[PDB]
């Protein structure tokens, strides 16, 4: 039985929040203080088993840890979807304005 | 496959295609010009020249 | 519809203060925007980085907040990334980089105020079109 | 030393650096030091495709193909860590570079076989006890082969995975079951294998060169059809450095 | 309009939704389908309408779409002008609640995000509910054509492309 995996993934938390393991980087513009510095570190250090694992990224400032904690409620994690992360699509997904 | 002229081309030594296959099942052969395609083309051109000569 | 004083009234700061721009100020803002910004920011988008637009909500979520006059003027003096972390004057037009961005050279404080005003008023007029890109043309 | 203008348009840009025949030396490995490959280059010379067995179910062979996408095939500027393991074996862990090329080769009879020739996420290891990289050294390893097209790619009727229609809109009331394989795009991810056989070593500069053979699947056109098995043969070059 | 009027009259006389929709004649439902619109054909799309969408067998019933909050959603119908048409679902007031996205990367309204479901009333599928997104989408795609029918596409080797009627 054939399934479109991106559409399917939209039925998970991926469709409700920023998936630290899959969502394209521009999404981090939605909330104060995440883009581009933290966005970059988050994408670079993915995947994560849990949201709170984003807090363990090396070299983070205390201020950075704070912002991340303030925005954990906006994050999720689901299984890495090859289709969304290959091609460097997390950095540029062919979408502009 | 209901092939009729192909066996006659094969019979006298035309066995390969420009596209790379041969009727003996070989791959990556170069038949040179005288592939099945080359024979067909030669016959078409011959046909045309004979038409013109007929006109003359 | 008309360009009312109400429409020309935009946040001066993050503290609840507004300024009412004059029609002349608005037209000057449009003119200066066309002059210094529209090459990249036509219609409120950003051609060299479409991920960041000039919509009010977006400016509001920038650090420091840019959805007010003071914030925008500051950006025009000392531009930052969206999170405020690095200063980008060297690759972005500003008074600070008016040496390498010569069109900033004669922009006055009044000019910057006008530009900021255009940027905040335009979305109140055009709505989704501002920062919307080709979808909304 | 050559410039861009010396090379441009000659086809040399698609060639890997070579070493002269005198380069049969040995490059000392210090298990205390860290190493990196600063530049790995792979230049394919032959593409072979496994014929789809008639139905005799005997050994189906790899047959020659003709390259139709010109001199656009080489992998280069690849870099990555060269780990020295406890057992004295070396492991190259590819980190980045121009580590893929789309390639179309043409089979006898006309069939075109697109493939994503790649060594993405290459992990390759030597035999144990490699105190020096010599002309006896080899790397054997595996790499990832992602979908030839990525998720945004739209087929000629505008259907895609991460974008596009999800049906055959030109056939509004056709029964959807028989078109499912075409309507539902799938993203392939498979494994490839590569051998690097060192043929030349400059012990002084840290340059090695030799031949490679790799095996991987070709394009499956986002799940529309079965991929072919491809074997790629060619030459390689690598610069090893203290890092 | 006539179908909705009859259904409302049925509901007002104390019928269940199932009963109300089951009372709608198949012929009437069949009139409310764009494949019978004479302006959907093609000059060189030759022959009977059956050669296109197929030989109609039965009304599947009326599809009612709902999101995870239980709000009824309505599929935007295809105007005659359009050979193809997007799948867009709005609430009773025309506000968008669901769609089939083209680009997914910034999708906000996918059936999967909105937990769109479909329940059928009347017809072959009366009383059934589907929740798996592929099937719900499939029925929404058919819902752009109006009422949804089962077709015999095998008998005439139908090609799935609308043809015009003798009126056209
Ligand atoms: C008023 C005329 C008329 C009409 C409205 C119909 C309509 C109908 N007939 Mg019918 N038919 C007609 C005359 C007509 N027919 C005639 C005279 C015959 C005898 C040959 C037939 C034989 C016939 C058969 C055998 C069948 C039909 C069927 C049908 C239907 C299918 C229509 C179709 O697919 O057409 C397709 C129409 C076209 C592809 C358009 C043709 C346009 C021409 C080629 C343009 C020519 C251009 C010209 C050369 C330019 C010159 C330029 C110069 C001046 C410079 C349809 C309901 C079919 C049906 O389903 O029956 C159950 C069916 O099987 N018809
Ligand atoms: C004396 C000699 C007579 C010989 C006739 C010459 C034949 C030439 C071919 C005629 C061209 C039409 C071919 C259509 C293709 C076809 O296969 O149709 C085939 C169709 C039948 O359609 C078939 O039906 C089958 C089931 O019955 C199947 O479903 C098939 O799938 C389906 O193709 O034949 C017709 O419908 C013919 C009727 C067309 C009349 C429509 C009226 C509109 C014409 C007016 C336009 C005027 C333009 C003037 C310009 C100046
Ligand atoms: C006086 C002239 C300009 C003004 C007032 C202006 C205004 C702004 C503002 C307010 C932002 C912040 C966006 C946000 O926070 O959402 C921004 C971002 C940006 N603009 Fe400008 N713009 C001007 C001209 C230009 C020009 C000429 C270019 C390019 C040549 C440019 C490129 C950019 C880029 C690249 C960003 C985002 C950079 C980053 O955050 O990394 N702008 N602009
Ligand atoms: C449909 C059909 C098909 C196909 C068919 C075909 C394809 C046919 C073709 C064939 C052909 C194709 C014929 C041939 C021919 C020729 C002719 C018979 C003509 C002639 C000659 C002449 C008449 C000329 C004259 C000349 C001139 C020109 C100049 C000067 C000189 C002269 C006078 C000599 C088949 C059968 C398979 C099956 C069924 C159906
Ligand atoms: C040897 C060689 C070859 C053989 C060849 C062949 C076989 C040949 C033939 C040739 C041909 C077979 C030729 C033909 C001819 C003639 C011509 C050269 C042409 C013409 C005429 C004309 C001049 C006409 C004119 C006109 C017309 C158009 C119309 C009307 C009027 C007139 C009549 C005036 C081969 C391949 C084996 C190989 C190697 C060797
Ligand atoms: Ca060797
Ligand atoms: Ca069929
Ligand atoms: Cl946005």
């Amino acid at each position: 039985e054939l399934v479109n995996v991106v559409d399917e993934k939209l039925g998970t938390a991926y469709g409700e929040k920023i998936d630290l393991n899959n969502t394209n980087i521009a999404a981090f513009i939605q909330y104060r203080g995440l883009y581009p510095t933290l966005a970059k570190l988050i994408v670079k250090n993915a995947p994560y088993e849990s949201v709170e694992d984003v807090l363990n990224i090396p070299g983070l400032t205390e201020r950075q840890k704070q912002i991340l904690r303030e925005n954990l409620e906006h994050f999720t994690v689901t299984e890495v979807e090859t289709a969304l992360v290959e091609g460097g699509d997390r950095y540029n997904n062919g979408l502009y304005k | 496959q209901g092939m009729f002229v192909l066996p006659f081309m094969a019979r006298l030594g035309v066995t390969g295609s420009w596209s790379g296959w041969s009727i003996t099942g070989e791959t990556g052969i170069d038949p040179g010009f005288w592939s099945f395609e080359g024979v067909a083309l030669a016959h078409i051109v011959l046909s045309g020249l004979l038409f013109l000569a007929a006109c003359w | 519809a008309e360009l009312t004083p109400e429409v020309l009234t935009v946040p001066l700061n993050s503290e609840g203060k507004t300024i009412t721009l004059t029609e002349k100020q608005y037209l000057e803002g449009k003119r200066l925007f066309q002059y210094a910004c529209a090459s990249c920011h036509v219609g409120g988008i950003t051609k060299t980085n479409p991920s960041l637009d000039l919509r009010t909500e977006t400016l509001a979520l920038a650090t420091p907040p840019r959805d007010n006059i003071e914030g925008l003027v500051d950006y025009m003096k000392n531009p930052t990334t969206y999170d405020g972390e690095q200063e980008i004057a060297e690759v972005h037009p500003s008074l600070r980089s008016a040496d390498i961005f010569p069109k900033m050279r004669n922009l006055t404080e009044k000019d910057l105020v006008a530009i900021a005003g255009h940027i905040l008023v335009e979305p109140k007029i055009l709505g989704d079109k501002w920062g919307g890109g080709k979808v909304y043309y | 030393t050559l410039t861009y203008d010396d090379i441009v348009g000659t086809g040399l840009a698609n060639k890997c650096p070579t070493l002269d025949d005198t380069a049969r030396g040995a490059y000392p490995i210090d298990s205390s030091q860290t190493y990196r490959i600063a530049r790995l280059c792979l230049q394919p010379t032959t593409f072979l495709v496994k014929e789809e067995p008639k139905n005799k179910r005997q050994e189906a062979e790899f047959v020659p193909t003709k390259l139709v996408t010109r001199e656009t095939t080489s992998l280069d500027q690849i870099q990555g860590e060269l780990k020295v393991n406890s057992d004295g074996s070396l492991t190259f862990v590819e980190e980045d570079g121009i580590d893929f090329q789309p390639v179309t080769v043409q089979m006898a009879g006309g069939e075109r076989i697109p493939l994503l020739f790649t060594v993405k996420n290459l992990v390759a290891s030597t035999q144990p006890n490699v105190t020096s990289i010599t002309t006896s050294t080899d790397f054997k390893g595996e790499f990832n082969v992602p979908s030839y097209r990525t998720a945004n790619f739209l087929d000629p009727k505008g259907r895609g995975l991460a974008s596009g229609y999800d049906s055959a809109i030109a056939l509004p009331q056709a029964k959807e079951e028989e078109l499912a394989r075409a309507n539902v795009k799938r993203f392939s991810l498979t494994k490839g294998q590569i051998s690097l056989n060192v043929a030349k070593v400059d012990g002084r500069t840290g340059e090695i060169a030799g031949t490679f053979e790799s095996e991987q699947l070709s394009d499956d056109d986002m799940g529309a059809h079965e991929p072919h098995e491809v074997k790629i043969q060619g030459v390689f070059y690598a610069s090893i450095e203290p890092a | 309009q006539e179908i909705n009027r009859r259904v409302q009259a049925s509901l007002a006389s104390g019928a269940t939704l199932e009963e109300a929709w089951s009372a709608i004649p198949e012929k009437l439902a069949f009139y409310d389908y764009i494949g019978n619109n004479p302006a959907k054909g093609g000059l060189f799309r030759t022959g009977p309408m059956n050669k296109g969408d197929g030989i109609a067998q039965a009304w599947k019933g009326h599809a009612v779409f709902r999101n995870k909050e239980g709000e009824e959603l309505f599929v935007r119908r295809m105007p005659a002008f359009f050979e193809s048409f997007p799948v867009i679902l709005t609430d009773k007031n025309g506000v968008v609640k669901a769609d089939i996205p083209f680009r997914r990367a910034e999708s906000k309204y996918s059936f999967e995000q909105q937990g769109v479901t479909v329940s059928f009333y009347g017809g072959e599928l009366n009383g059934q509910t589907f929740t798996d997104p592929p099937t719900v989408k499939s029925y929404a795609r058919k819902a752009i054509f109006g009422e949804i029918f089962e077709f015999d596409t095998e008998t005439l080797n139908s090609d799935g492309i609308f043809r015009t009627s003798p009126r056209g």
